[PDB]
């Protein structure tokens, strides 16, 4: 019972500075994000059907990102001053976890197809998708189920749950969300490349661009989330000490960093839909229809 | 450079039967979709018959029901079978083909000839 | 929810023992997005010490200042 050290590690500074920050990009995410994911529907529905399997996975990513997005307003609002906290958290990870699953299943419909020349009809692409929006949410379970509202806060009741569950959520976040699908994307574009740069295609250049250009852009926008997870984790898992400082320097990284990850879905139309010819094409006739 | 050898056509009575071939030359293994074009005299060129890899098919108004069109994977080849033959089906047929992720569809054939 | 919708700004590693009850002139309810129970108690020497609201000389502490 010496001087005691338990003064409390305050954040008030960290929280007001990172606020502005936040409510901006999260602006920016929903304006762009809503319009390019909207385009991207709107390009595979009006004129032309869906064609492919591409296209069912496309639509899914886009309704993903659009349902993302969507969620940025609602918690805008929360930061400013019905908004139920377990139902916005839910819709929040699902989203999240849909569109890295999509992305994932983009990838897996472009090997089996390229290498091992394995095709799949409209009919069963969606029902795969029916699937992976069943396993999102599954996945998406410890996420919100433990997030209720509180003296109109969300908040997670850390005190009637384990001391490892922040650690799981953190670990099942970490290689659900990046180790996983970048692991996939990463061998199955390897792949598929390895094969079209030595075939006698007459696109096989772009082609190969445009897949690294999907495994680049990924690295560089959610990388720097969870590698600050992984020391995030480590704090946790009490692997390395930590100061009052330490605790505030990790708290506005986790904070600054994930509003970069968010950015990631208003990159993926221009990833995949209209970074094809067709679909370049057919916008710019719609475009020109309706002016 | 893959190119699309085009064979089958030819001159027919009306209500006979054709079927023409189409297939790649080269190896490219990036193709998912294949599909016929024509386009007769003082007219556009339109769609007819497509059909991907996966199973998928399509045909115009005018021509179902009369026409069918199947494929060969691996080998990247397209055959139409064109039964009960009109008049007004007098075109020059094109073979397309369609490619995965680049999304281009400038792969075309010489243009078979088909009278009725 | 996810870090970027947070309202905690105050975090406890370790309860006080030592206790004056006549130390004390206020004292701030911890945050509920914090998720974890525990009251900041503000001294007459303008410091500030978290303090576990699961013992029995807290609710007494607590009951002298919210009178006085
Ligand atoms: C795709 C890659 C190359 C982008 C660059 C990654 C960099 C910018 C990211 C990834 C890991 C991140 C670090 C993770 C951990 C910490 C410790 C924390 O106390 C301060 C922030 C800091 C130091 C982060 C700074 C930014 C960081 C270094
Ligand atoms: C090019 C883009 C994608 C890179 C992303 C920029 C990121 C990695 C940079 C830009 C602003 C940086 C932050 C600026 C301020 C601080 C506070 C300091 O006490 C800890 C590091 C921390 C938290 C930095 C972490 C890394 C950071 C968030
Ligand atoms: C480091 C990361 C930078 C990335 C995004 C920050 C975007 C800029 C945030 C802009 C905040 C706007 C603001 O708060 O402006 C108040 C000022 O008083 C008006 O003059
Ligand atoms: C607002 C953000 C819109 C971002 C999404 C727009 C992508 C469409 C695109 O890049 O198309 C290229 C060009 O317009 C084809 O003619
Ligand atoms: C934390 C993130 C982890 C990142 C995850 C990385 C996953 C593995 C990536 C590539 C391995 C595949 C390359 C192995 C083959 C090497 C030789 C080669 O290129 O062979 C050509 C052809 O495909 C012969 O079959
Ligand atoms: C954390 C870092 C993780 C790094 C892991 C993989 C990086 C990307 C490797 C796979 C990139 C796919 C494209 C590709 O491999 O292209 C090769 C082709 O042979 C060119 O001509
Ligand atoms: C900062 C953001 C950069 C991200 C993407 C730019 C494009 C990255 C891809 C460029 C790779 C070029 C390349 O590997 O060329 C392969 C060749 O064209 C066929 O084999
Ligand atoms: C930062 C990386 C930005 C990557 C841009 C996405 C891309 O690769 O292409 C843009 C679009 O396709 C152009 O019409």
């Amino acid at each position: 019972d010496y001087d005691e050290d338990a003064t409390p590690c305050v954040f008030t500074d960290v929280l007001n500075q990172s606020k502005p920050v936040t409510l901006f990009l999260y602006g920016v995410v929903f304006l762009f994000g809503s319009i390019g994911n909207f385009l991207v529907i709107f390009t595979i529905t009006w004129r032309r059907r869906i064609q492919c399997s591409g296209d069912v996975y496309f639509i899914n990513l886009a309704a993903a990102d659009l349902l993302f997005v969507c969620t940025l307003p609602l918690w805008m609002q929360y930061l400013l001053d019905s908004v139920p906290c377990t139902l916005l958290t839910a819709c929040f990870y699902v989203a999240m976890f849909a569109s890295l699953c999509f992305i994932t299943e983009i990838a897996l419909d472009r090997y089996y197809a390229i290498v091992y020349m394995r095709y799949r009809p409209v009919k069963q692409a969606c029902l795969f998708s029916i699937f992976w929006w069943i396993f999102a949410v599954i996945i998406a379970i410890p996420h919100f189920m433990v997030v209720t509202k509180k003296d109109n806060q969300c908040m997670t009741d850390y005190d009637y749950l384990e001391v490892s569950y922040p650690i799981i959520l953190n670990v099942e976040l970490m290689l659900g969300a990046f180790v996983i699908p970048l692991s996939v994307i990463s061998y199955c574009y390897y792949r598929i490349s390895r094969i079209v740069a030595v075939s006698q295609s007459r696109h096989k250049g772009r082609i190969v661009r445009v897949l690294i250009a999907v495994v680049l852009v990924f690295i560089i926008f959610w990388l720097p989330y969870h590698l600050t997870l992984f020391v995030d984790t480590l704090k946790l898992l009490k692997w390395i000490s930590s100061s009052c400082e330490f605790e505030r320097s990790l708290k506005r990284a986790l904070i600054l960093t994930e509003s970069l990850a968010f950015c990631h879905c208003c990159l993926n139309p221009l990833l995949y839909v209209f970074v094809g010819t067709k679909f370049r094409q057919e916008l710019h006739c719609l475009l020109a229809e309706f002016r | 450079q893959v190119q699309l050898v085009e064979s089958g056509g030819g001159l027919v009575r009306p209500g006979g039967s054709l079927r023409l071939s189409c297939a790649a030359s080269g190896s490219i293994f990036t193709i998912y979709a294949m599909g016929w074009y024509r386009q007769a005299p003082g007219k556009q060129r339109e769609l007819v018959a497509r059909i991907t890899f996966g199973g998928d098919t399509n045909y115009a108004d005018s021509v179902k029901g009369r026409f069918t069109i199947s494929r060969d994977n691996a080998k990247n080849a397209v055959y139409l079978q064109m039964n009960s033959l009109k008049p007004e089906d007098t075109a020059v047929y094109y073979c397309n083909a369609e490619e995965t992720i680049v999304e281009e569809a400038d792969y075309w054939g010489q243009g078979t000839q088909v009278t009725v | 929810q996810h870090h970027g919708v947070t309202k905690c700004a105050i975090t406890c590693s370790k309860m006080t023992s030592k206790i004056p009850v006549a130390l004390l002139i206020h004292y701030q309810q911890n945050q509920a997005s914090c998720g974890k129970r525990a009251i900041i108690l503000e001294t007459r020497q303008h410091r500030l010490f978290c303090a576990d609201p699961k013992e029995q000389w807290v609710k007494d502490a607590m009951q002298h200042l919210d009178r006085q």
